[PDB]
């Protein structure tokens, strides 16, 4: 009921920057091996523990932000329900205790290996230590994004993570196809290991803020090439180019000083194919033909134009010089088109260039997908590697030369012509204590790279989810557009390159704003410095900040006078002076997380009402939503759900156990999985927009059994009870619950197994109904089994929410009991101090060495009901 | 756009360089035509699409811009023997030179000779040597640049007019980018000596009109007041141009020569203010001219000057003078005299400090002793009380005048 508070250490991962995925058939045949070192003890630093664990990471569940949490204490690797990892005596997966019988059992001991393998095909996650492996596996997960490895750390430890590159010797073997980064992972990059989704990083001179990072191709490993006629006039250009394509060809070769004979050879540098057409091999002719026809189908495959230009071929012929220098061996040198005059097109190139791409993607498809072979192959990409790029492009470039100077034009059909963010600019403020009611302060900003940002001051109530300036609620400027942002955005300033330290300005006695650029002060298009006068105090301002996604920032607000860069404005001649003139410590700052946290609804959220009807003998209370019926409101389905909690009874089988089922009018089917431990899991439901009353929550079924009630006379969507730890985002929904342990044994048969991790534990509606609307569904699942207390003939929810109501039978709805809605992204203040600890290079050498020593920690206000802190 | 260099190639240069040749007519003889000024207009635009380096004809032809890119027999035959009698620019650098200390009324040559210069060498200066951006480069100097820049400061210092000009104010519109680069030694040079004749000009020749008022003299000084405003506009746009320029060095390093220009720009404005009739004055050639005063930068230059200055100025007295300039501001109140407000002020000196009392302060002149500013040495009481002179009555007009 009340509050809690403890000590608590930190919790903080990294990982290898190694991404897979399956694809759909580019996925590498899905085969790593994993291998870590380490060589200390360290089990009670200063209170708590230490907590290394290691697992897997599959990119979409995890911001592992240091602090709060949505468990007990910190963000355990392993406590969400995307997170797959080992302790050295049991695994956590969604935040559950899972032992596991071993021989050897114990914690990570000094000078212990431990590893784990991975297959794509079917999901099967298995581990295994030194000496023998555990019995244990994971199993039936949805893989909808990448993975790659990670490590967990508290504090006091030194670990090595030996990958297996040249220095990772895996003294505990791996299994056949299992091998450390083969064909083209390591993507044109050294490999380096990086903390999971950054927002701050120690600079030289200071602290640096960081942007969101974006995906890293989530998926679309498989790439998208281009996706049928044979004119005349194509017919003969096409034949022409064969030729040309053929004595480019023979040229190369040449050049190489590649002969021709009639068996290939590699010492004396033999091929057949080194003959003109009237006397080439048949084969290769056709293949000639073949490949020159796609490629100018792929330059005409969209609605490209073409048509008549009188032939110019043969009205503007010229040829390239034939000294000794391209004599052959058979005597047909190479006559190359001495085309060169043509200077070059962009657009054409550029799209000459991806289609060239396209030829390499089918290729790759061609290799892998039908060959599936092995280079003792190379993935499809589109810009890994500049060198084969830049090499494709120059003969691609050549043939393009011989195309326009053929005299054939051509342009694209459009010119050319935002699916899943998740990830919006991140907001930075300090807290309302420093907010300036009345004042003249300065402060400055410098940001290392150019990109969507904007620096100003701000009225303490800023929403998020909002782009700054896009609402009354603050002033900033935005240099790389270039326009001073607010309720209609004027233009304003300039763009600004890698560097430009700017310097934000204000003044409450006369009610003026100014900025400026590289210690100068800015001008304005109007013949004004920085028109926003006349603005009200108000509630007082303070700084704001922004970055865009992989941009980086320097927010020195100005503590000392020496730490400025230029302070060179007229202000400190007068009364304005800095902002942080004078504090002990530094200013403790803000920042917003896009945890899809819940939230309360608002009072009086302008699209939405509710409304809590009081019951009578036809009905039992009932809680009622409402919606305008347009609002330009009609946005993505929501995830509402019912305040307080419910634990299932106990972990004590048939003495604490419960089922699970949901019924709508009859006894359906879904065998949703009972979990049996306390697990506690919420209400929940969706809804999309229909333009009506929508639906309306109701507790009923006072007779003998505990039943929710969820009516619904407009459309179809998903309402069955959730889980606890839900934070999906907002997206349309369909089967994003996962995970099953494959608990095993000794014999690898254990019959232990076990269906578990419902988060969003919802029975999909589409399924259920089929039928020509004006509905009367009154979907109803039931949890509360209710042993039969006072059986007598005729057990509501009510009596299970608040334990002061179990002999009450009659159905309530008190003041506590509210529809809450799932906001996706909350305000949230950052450490004073972070780890300054798990920065040894980033890993140093021997398989990236990576040191933690010193100690840390948070106290706690973790809620009873709510289960975070 | 630039493209001057290119588009003009083919005997259009031969075309207008033939108008080259006649132009000394245009001021060799002169038997009725007036036009020569906006005829100097638009042959300092030929300057502009200037494409031949004729600074030197043989690194010309070093160069790839008439002779060596057609065959030069079908052109016919030598480049100088187009124009045998052409200005080299080290002859013209002396013959300004010479002319400068003379100075006397159009000279003529002036009005169409000197904007080619300021057109040409601003805009060959970046293209040739002596400029950090493979043939050689065909042109000048950036010391060239400054040493006309110079005698152009010490033609409008000579020529000064007793009734008439209408000439300042297209060679000063002109020469706009010269000021752009503008390096730091001609400040200590030329400005600052030029500048001290604006004060000459000042100094009881501003102030004509009082000895006269202790309404036919106010209309004779007014007419002679007529002359200086526009030398205010000839001088002022090219030093704002500077100022913004150079403000930073200057408030990072402090110039002893830039205190010198604020004291006296400074008792340039102390004359405006008080002088109606020097106001008027003001008015006839803002009206006349219909000059927005904007895209050069109620919206007076003079006062720009001022308040563009007013930080190096104010950066150089110290933060514990503050409270004494608020009760320098309440002196003023009673129209006392300097040496009344000089004496009352240093004799009651102990009234600054407050170091100790106030923190918010104690971090102020922490600053101050941080900069390349020496102790309490150079700033004696003499010096401190003459700061406040200067600035007290500064603020005192400006608030009074920036209520509109």
């Amino acid at each position: 009921l009340l509050l809690q508070t403890n000590l608590i250490n930190y919790v903080t991962s990294i990982r290898p920057n190694i991404f897979v995925g399956r694809a759909e058939g580019s996925t590498q045949y899905g085969k790593w091996y994993f291998e870590v070192m380490v060589d200390e003890v360290v089990p009670f630093l200063t209170a708590q523990a230490t907590h290394l664990r290691v697992g897997w990471a599959l990119t979409e569940g995890y911001s592992p932000y240091p602090g709060g949490g949505e468990g007990w204490g910190g963000n355990g690797v392993g406590d969400d329900l995307y997170s797959y990892g080992f302790d050295g005596l049991h695994l956590w997966t969604g935040h559950v205790a899972r032992p596991v019988t071993s021989p050897g059992q114990h914690l990570l001991a000094p000078e212990d290996v431990v590893s784990c393998c991975l297959d794509l095909s079917v999901p099967s996650i298995s581990f295994r230590i030194n000496g023998c492996p555990v019995q244990g596996v994971f199993e039936a997960f949805n893989l909808d994004g990448l993975f790659f490895p990670v490590v967990s750390f508290s504090a006091g430890v030194k670990v090595r993570f030996l990958l297996g590159g040249r220095h990772g010797e895996f003294k505990f073997l791996p299994p056949p196809g299992y091998a450390p980064c083969h064909e083209a992972v390591l993507p044109r990059e050294r490999l380096r290991l990086e903390p999971i989704k950054e927002y701050r990083r120690e600079g030289p001179r200071g602290p640096h803020l960081v942007g969101p990072s974006r995906c890293l191709s989530h998926t679309d490993f498989v790439p998208c090439p281009v996706d049928i006629v044979l004119p005349p006039h194509l017919e003969r250009i096409r034949e022409k180019l064969a030729e040309n394509i053929h004595e480019l060809w023979a040229l190369t070769r040449i050049e190489q000083g590649w002969t021709y004979g009639p068996v290939r050879d590699d010492n004396k540098r033999l091929h057949p194919c080194l003959v003109n057409f009237h006397s080439l091999p048949e084969p290769e002719r056709n293949y000639n033909l073949q490949m020159s026809g796609e490629t100018l189908k792929t330059l005409l495959a969209l609605g490209c134009h073409v048509g008549m230009a009188d032939e110019k071929a043969e009205d503007n012929l010229k040829k390239t010089k034939l000294p000794k220098t391209y004599m052959m061996s058979n005597g047909y040198k190479p006559a190359p088109l001495d085309l060169s005059h043509v200077r070059l097109t962009p657009a054409q190139t550029t799209l000459v260039d991806r289609l060239a791409e396209n030829g390499h993607n089918v290729w790759a498809r061609d290799r892998v997908a039908q060959g599936w072979s092995y280079s003792a192959r190379l993935v499809p990409y589109r810009l890994l590697d500049e060198a084969t790029k830049r090499s494709n492009r120059d003969s691609l470039c050549q043939a393009v030369r011989t195309l326009l100077g053929y005299g054939y034009n051509i342009e694209p059909p459009d010119q050319e012509p935002n699916q899943s963010r998740w990830d919006r600019v991140r907001i930075f403020r300090a807290e309302k204590s420093y907010t300036v009611q009345s004042g003249r302060w300065y402060f400055e900003f410098e940001a290392v790279t150019t990109g969507e940002m904007r620096v100003g001051w701000a009225r303490p109530e800023l929403r998020p989810d909002v782009e700054l300036g896009a609402d009354e609620l603050a002033y900033v400027f935005n240099g790389h557009r270039g326009q001073r942002w607010h309720l209609g955005s004027e233009p304003f300033g300039r763009p600004w390159q890698s560097g430009d330290v700017v310097g934000c300005m204000i003044d409450l006695t006369e009610n003026t704003i100014i900025f400026t650029l590289n210690g100068e002060v800015l001008m304005s298009d109007s013949g004004s410095e920085t028109a926003f006068r006349e603005i009200e105090i108000g509630d007082g301002f303070l700084p704001v900040c922004s970055l865009g996604p992989g941009q980086v920032g320097h927010l020195n607000l100005g503590q000392d006078v020496s730490s400025l860069r230029f302070f060179a404005i007229c202000g400190l001649q007068e009364g304005f002076e800095p902002f942080a003139i004078n504090m002990q410590r530094p200013v403790t700052t803000w920042f917003s997380k896009s945890l899809p946290q819940f939230e309360p609804v608002p009072p009086e959220h302008p699209h939405y009402e509710v409304a809590r009807m009081d019951g009578t003998v036809d009905t039992p209370p009932c809680l009622r939503l409402a919606h305008r019926t347009w609002g330009s409101q009609n946005s993505l389905v929501e995830m509402l759900f019912l305040r307080l909690s419910l634990p299932v009874q106990f972990h004590q089988l048939n003495t604490t156990t419960y089922y699970y089922s949901v019924r709508v009018f009859a006894g359906q089917e879904p065998s949703c999985v009972w979990v049996g431990w306390v697990t506690p899991d919420y209400h929940q439901h969706d809804m999309n927009f229909d333009l009506s009353k929508v639906r309306a929550v109701t507790v009923t079924m006072g007779d003998e059994q505990g039943n929710v009630h969820s009516s619904l006379k407009c459309s179809n969507c998903y309402m069955v009870w959730g889980g606890d730890f839900v934070s999906p985002g907002q997206q349309g929904r369909i089967s994003h619950t996962d995970l099953v342990i494959g608990c095993l044994v000794d014999l690898a048969t254990g019959l232990m197994t076990f269906t578990a991790n419902g988060k969003e534990s919802n029975t999909f509606f589409q399924v259920e109904p089929n039928t020509k609307l004006f509905p009367a569904v009154f979907v109803l699942p039931t949890h509360q089994n209710v042993i039969q207390f006072e059986l007598g003939k005729q057990m509501p929810l009510s009596a299970a929410m608040f334990l002061s109501e179990r002999k009450n039978p009659a159905p309530q709805c008190p003041p506590r009991l509210e529809v809450q809605m799932l906001m996706p992204v909350s305000w949230s203040r950052m450490p004073n101090h972070f780890l300054q600890v798990e920065t040894r290079r980033a890993g140093e050498r021997l398989g990236w060495a990576v040191q933690c020593q010193d100690p840390l920690t948070m106290m706690a206000l973790h809620i009873p009901e709510e289960n975070r802190c | 756009h630039q493209f001057g260099d290119d588009v003009i190639l083919d005997d259009v240069q031969v075309s207008c360089y033939r108008t080259l040749c006649s132009i000394y007519s245009l001021g060799t003889t002169k038997n009725t035509y007036k036009l020569r000024p906006a005829l100097g207009e638009c042959l300092a635009r030929l300057a502009a699409a200037m494409p031949v380096a004729f600074l030197e004809p043989q690194l010309n032809e070093y160069n790839a811009c008439v002779y060596t890119t057609k065959s030069p027999r079908e052109r016919a035959n030598s480049v100088e023997e187009m124009c045998p009698d052409i200005p080299v620019l080290d002859r013209l650098m002396a013959d300004i030179g010479g002319l400068a200390e003379s100075g006397a009324r159009y000279p003529h040559v002036i009005e169409i000779t000197l904007p080619m210069l300021c057109s040409y060498l601003p805009r060959w200066w970046e293209r040739g040597p002596e400029a950090p951006p493979a043939p050689p480069p065909c042109t000048v100097t950036s010391d060239h640049l400054n040493s006309l820049l110079g005698n152009i400061l010490r033609i409008i210092v000579n020529n000064l007019g007793i009734d008439e000009a209408t000439w300042m104010k297209r060679l000063a519109v002109f020469a706009q980018p010269i000021v752009s680069r503008a390096r730091p030694e001609l400040l200590h040079s030329h400005f600052i000596p030029t500048i001290g004749r604006l004060r000459k000009r000042a100094g009881k020749v501003v102030a004509e009109e009082e000895q006269l008022r202790l309404e036919e003299g106010e209309l004779l000084v007014r007419d002679e007041f007529s002359v200086l405003c526009r030398d205010l506009y000839a001088l002022y746009p090219l030093l704002i141009r500077y100022v913004d320029n150079n403000r930073a060095h200057w408030l990072t390093e402090p110039n002893a020569n830039a205190e010198e220009l604020f004291r006296m720009v400074g008792e340039i404005f102390i004359y405006w203010s008080k002088s109606h009739n020097f106001k008027r004055e003001e008015q006839n050639f803002v009206v006349q001219n219909e000059i927005n005063n904007m895209s050069f930068l109620q919206t007076s230059l003079i006062v720009a000057t001022l308040k563009k200055m007013l930080p190096i100025g104010l950066n150089m007295c110290a933060p514990t003078d503050q409270d004494l300039i608020m009760l320098a501001k309440t002196r003023y109140a009673l129209k006392d005299t300097d040496e009344e407000v000089r004496e009352f002020l240093q004799n009651n000196l102990h009234l600054q400090g407050k170091v100790e009392g106030s923190p918010s302060l104690r971090w102020q002149m922490a600053l101050y002793r941080g900069l390349p500013g020496r102790e309490e040495d150079a700033d004696d009481p003499e010096k401190i009380v003459r700061r406040v002179q200067e600035v007290s009555a500064v603020l005192y007009h400006l608030e009074q005048t920036e209520h509109p």
